[PDB]
DNA sequence: CGTTAGGCATTAAGCTGAACGCACAAAGGAACAAAATAAACAATACCACCGAAACAAAGAATTAGAATAGTATAACGCTAACAAACATAAATTAG
DNA sequence: CTAATTTATGTTTGTTAGCGTTATACTATTCTAATTCTTTGTTTCGGTGGTATTGTTTATTTTGTTCCTTTGTGCGTTCAGCTTAATGCCTAACG
C-alpha cells in the first residue's frame, strides 16, 4: 500500500476548468488561465490540508475526517453547511 | 400534571438542550433561565424564516420536495438573509443564476 | 435498503460460479489472487466460449428494461 | 446500541409541518438545516460570551442575547427576533 | 453545409445550465488522486474518507466559482469579456489574498 | 510665470503626506458629522474625545485602504485618474455591498 | 465669493481637500470631480454601521456616552481592529 | 489610590532593553504593543479552546497551544516559536 | 530560597498573569501547566521580534525614539508579520511609502 | 446677536493684556506660540503673584450673579 | 432524553459621594479653505486586425459502479495514575 | 513604598493514556458501461495598438474662515463602595 504520487494538477483538466467558469458567469476564457487557476487552486488546497492535517494530527489520529475539514474551511472564514 | 418548557414558551425547539449546549459550549459561568427560552425563540423563528422562503421556492418551481438548491435560492434571493450568510458556501447548492447585462447580446 | 442493484453481466455471473468451484476444490486461497487467476482465464477463454453468458446478460438487460422502462 | 447522534433533527421537521404540511424535505436537507442552527447557535454565544466579558458581568442574561441579536442579524430580521424573543420570555414568565 | 453556431452563442446556454444545475463539475477520482498528492508532503500515509474528499471539492468549487465572479467582474470592468489572469491576480489582491 | 506641471506637485504631495503620519481629517467637522449622524440612532450621545480621535483613524486607514485599492482598479483599466467605477468594483470584490 | 452656510448635512462637513489629501495618502495621482460625494457616502454608511453598533454596546451598558472601547469592539468585529486604544 | 490598570507594558520595556539597550519608545507605542500581545493573546487563546472542544479535552495543556501557533503563524515564525516554547518548558520542567 | 515562575523559564513575560487570563478567559474548565509557559514564550519571542525590528528601523531612520510609524514600518515590510497582522490598522501609523510605477514619470 | 458670554476669569484677563504687551514689543510671532508661551509663564508664576486676577475674576463673578441671580446653564443644539 | 421542588451562594439592581470629561471664555495671525481661471494632459470614440478562443466530430481514455476481501484503523468500553484545581503561607514589586 | 500579587506544598479528583476488541469504513482488484478528455480542423470575433477630439483636473492666487493652544469654572456622567433582593446551580425525584 506504499506509493507516491506526481503530476495530479494535470488530473483537474481544462474543459473541467471551463465548467467551474461558466458557473459563474464568464463568457469568454483565455489560454493563460488555466495554470494561474491550477496554482491558485494548489495554494489553496495546500493552506486548508495544510490546517486539516494538523487537526488530525492534534487528535492522535490517521485519517483524515471531513469534520476537520470543516473546521479548516471555518478557520480561513468559508463556512461549510452540510457535514455537522 | 407538568408541561414541557419548550411548549411552556409555545415553541418547538428544546429549551433544555441549548441550556445544555450553553452549559457545556463554556461561554460563561453562569446562564439565565431566559437566555435559551430567547435563544430558542429567535433560532425557531430563523428557521421558520429559511423554511417559508424554501417552501415557496420549491412549490413555485412546481416540486414538492426541498433540496439544497431552494435553500440557495431562498437565501441568496433575501437582502437581510443574505448578509447573515453571505461567507458561507452551502453543498451542492449552485449559485444564484444572474448573468451579466453586458455579457447577454442585444 | 431499496436501493436498485447493477444486474450482473457475463464475466460477474463466470467468475461467481468459477469461483465457487474454486472455493469447493481449493482450501487455503486468497481471493484476490483468485479474481487474479479468473481474469486471467477469462483473457484467455476464446469468444466461441463466452456468447451463453453475453446472451444471458443480454436476458438480464432486457429484463431490466422491461423491469423499469422509465429508468435513468 | 449505537451511541446516538445529538441533533436537531426533529425540531426542524416539527417546524416545518407547523408552517408547510404538504412539502417533504431530504436527509441532507436536514443535515444542512442542522449544522445552521449550529452555527447561528454558536454565533450568537460568542458575542453574548464577549459582551458579558467587556461588561464584567458572569452570568449571561437574556439581555445580552437580545444585544447580539441586535449586533448580528441585519435589518427588520433583528426586531422581528427580538419581538418573538419577548414574546416568549412572556410566556415563559406568566406561566 | 453542416450547420454551424457562432462563438458565444452556445456558451450563454451552457451558463444558464451550469448555473441550473447543482452537480460538481470535476470528477471526484482526480481530485482524490490530487488530495492525496498534496498531503503527502504534510504526512505520509494519510487515509482520506470519501466525505472529506467530497467536502473538499464542494468548497473548492465554491472558492473557484466566487473567484470567477469576481474574475468576470474586473473584466467587465476594464471593458473585456475574455478574462485573463491578471484579472485573476488583482481579484485575489483586492480580496485580501495577497 | 513657471506652473508646474500637472502632477508633479501632486507626486509632491503623494511622497510628503505618505512621508507623513498626520490626521488629514480636521477634528471639529469630523466631532460634528459623528454627533450629527449617531442622533438618529439615539438622542443624548455624548462622546469621549477618544472615541471620535478613533473613529477619525479608522476612517482614515478604511479610506486609504479603499482608495489604494481603488487606485489598483484604475491602474488595472489603463487609467491614472479615479472614477466612481472604480470604487464600485473595489467595494464590491471585497464584498461590501 | 462670499461665504455659503448650509443647514445640517453634515456628511458635507468632510470637506473636499481633506479627501484629496486622504487619497494622496493612498498613492493617487489623479482624482475626478465626482469622487467626493461618494466617498462621502461611503464614509457615512461606515460611520453608521460602526456607530450602531458602539451604540448598541454603550446601552447595553446602560452608558450614555460612548467610550473608545466600545469603538475598538464594533471595529473589531468586522475585520479592522483598532490597536493603541486600549484592550 | 486610583484603581490600577493591569497592562503589559513593563515587559514589553524589559524585551525592549533585552534587544535593543540605546533607543527608547514612546508611550503610545506601548499601548500598541500591549493591545497586540492581548490580540495575540485571544487568538491562540480561541483557536486553544476550540480545538479542546473538537478533542472533547476538557483541559488545555502545552500540545494545543503548539497546534494553535502552528495554525496561525505562518512561514519560519511557527518552527521558531515552537523552538523557543519547547526550550521554555525544557527549562521549566528541568528546574 | 525561590525563584518566579518568569525566570523558571527564563523569560520576561510573568507565567502567573497569563496563567490568570487563561483561567478567566473562560476557554476551558482546566489548563495545563505548560500552557502558561509556551504562552509566555512565543508571545516574548514575538514581541522580540517587533520590537527589534522597530529598533532597526528607528535606528535606520537617525532617531531614538520607537513611534508607531517605525511599528507600521516594521510590520508592513515584513512578510509574515504581515499576515498576522493584515487586518489590523495602526493607530497613527501611516502607511507604508509605496508608489505605483505607472504612475510616477519616465 | 443675545447671546451672554463667559465672564472672564483670571488667565483670559492676563493673557489678553501680556498677548497685548507681546505684540506691541514683537512682531512677526504666530499666536500658537503666543499662547504656548502665555501658558508656560502662567505656570511659572508663584502664587502670590496671581491674587489680583483671580480677586477681579471673583468680582465679575459677583457681577455677574448679581446681574442674573435666576440664570443657569441650558445647552443646546 | 427532559422537567421539576428547595437551599445557598453568587450576582445584578439600587444608591450616593466623588472624581472625570468636556465646553468655553480672548487672541489673532496661521493655517486652511472656497472660488475663479488657463490650459494641459488624460479619458475616450473610433477603426483595423489577427491571432486566439470557441465549435464540432472521433476516438481514446478515463471514471463510474459493483462485488469482495483484507485490513488498518477508529471507536466503543475498564483502568490506573497522573496532572490540575483548591486551601493556605511568603515576597517582591510596582503603580 | 508598603499593600498585593505571584509562588510553593499537600490534597482531592476527574481526565486521560494504555489496553483490548471489534467493526467499519478504507484501499485495492477486476470486470463492464459510459462518458468525457484530447486532437485536429474550421471560423469568427474581441483584445490591443494607433490616432484625434474633448472635457475636466490641476496648480495658482485672492479672499474670506477658522483654529489653536494656553488655565479655571460650571455642569452632566460615570464609577466604586456598600445594601439588598434575584436568581441560577446543585441534588433528589419523577416522568
Amino acid at each position: 500500500h506504499r506509493k507516491v504520487l506526481r503530476d495530479n494538477i494535470q488530473g483537474i483538466t481544462k474543459p473541467a476548468i471551463r465548467r467551474l467558469a461558466r458557473r459563474g458567469g464568464v463568457k469568454r476564457i483565455s489560454g493563460l488561465i488555466y495554470e494561474e487557476t491550477r496554482g491558485v487552486l494548489k495554494v489553496f488546497l495546500e493552506n486548508v490540508i495544510r490546517d486539516a492535517v494538523t487537526y488530525t494530527e492534534h487528535a492522535k489520529r490517521k485519517t483524515v475526517t471531513a469534520m476537520d475539514v470543516v473546521y479548516a474551511l471555518k478557520r480561513q472564514g468559508r463556512t461549510l453547511y452540510g457535514f455537522g | 400534571k407538568a408541561k414541557t418548557r419548550s411548549s411552556r414558551a409555545g415553541l418547538q425547539f428544546p429549551v433544555g438542550r441549548v441550556h445544555r449546549l450553553l452549559r457545556k459550549g463554556n461561554y460563561s459561568e453562569r446562564v439565565g433561565a431566559g437566555a435559551p427560552v430567547y435563544l430558542a425563540a429567535v433560532l425557531e423563528y430563523l428557521t421558520a424564516e429559511i423554511l417559508e422562503l424554501a417552501g415557496n421556492a420549491a412549490r413555485d418551481n412546481k416540486k414538492t420536495r426541498i433540496i439544497p438548491r431552494h435553500l440557495q435560492l431562498a437565501i441568496r434571493n433575501d437582502e437581510e438573509l443574505n448578509k447573515l450568510l453571505g461567507r458561507v458556501t452551502i453543498a451542492q447548492g449552485g449559485v444564484l443564476p444572474n448573468i451579466q447585462a453586458v455579457l447577454l447580446p442585444k | 435498503s431499496g436501493h436498485i442493484k447493477r444486474p450482473m453481466n457475463a464475466f460477474m455471473v463466470w467468475s461467481k460460479i468459477e469461483r465457487r468451484k474454486i472455493m469447493e476444490q481449493s482450501p487455503d486461497m486468497h481471493n484476490a489472487e483468485i479474481s487474479k487467476r479468473l481474469g486471467k482465464r477469462w483473457k484467455m477463454l476464446k469468444d466461441s466460449e463466452k456468447i451463453p453468458f453475453i446472451r444471458e446478460a443480454e436476458r438480464l438487460r432486457l429484463k431490466h428494461m422491461a423491469d423499469y422502462p422509465d429508468y435513468k | 446500541k449505537r451511541s446516538r447522534k445529538e441533533s436537531y433533527s426533529v425540531y426542524v421537521y416539527k417546524v416545518l409541518k407547523q408552517v408547510h404540511p404538504d412539502t417533504g424535505i431530504s436527509s441532507k436537507a436536514m443535515g444542512i438545516m442542522n449544522s445552521f442552527v449550529n452555527d447561528i447557535f454558536e454565533r450568537i454565544a460568542g458575542e453574548a460570551s464577549r459582551l458579558a466579558h467587556y461588561n464584567k458581568r458572569s452570568t449571561i442574561t437574556s439581555r445580552e442575547i437580545q444585544t447580539a441579536v441586535r449586533l448580528l442579524l441585519p435589518g427588520e430580521l433583528a426586531k422581528h427576533a427580538v419581538s418573538e424573543g419577548t414574546k416568549a420570555v412572556t410566556k415563559y414568565t406568566s406561566a | 453545409k453542416p450547420h454551424r453556431y457562432r462563438p458565444g452563442t452556445v456558451a450563454l446556454r451552457e451558463i444558464r445550465r451550469y448555473q441550473k444545475s447543482t452537480e460538481l463539475l470535476i470528477r471526484k477520482l482526480p481530485f482524490q488522486r490530487l488530495v492525496r498528492e498534496i498531503a503527502q508532503d504534510f504526512k505520509t500515509d494519510l487515509r482520506f474518507q470519501s466525505s472529506a474528499v467530497m467536502a473538499l471539492q464542494e468548497a473548492s468549487e465554491a472558492y473557484l466559482v466566487g473567484l470567477f465572479e469576481d474574475t468576470n467582474l474586473a473584466a467587465i470592468h476594464a471593458k473585456r469579456v475574455t478574462i485573463m489572469p491578471k484579472d485573476i491576480q488583482l481579484a485575489r489582491r483586492i480580496r485580501g489574498e495577497r
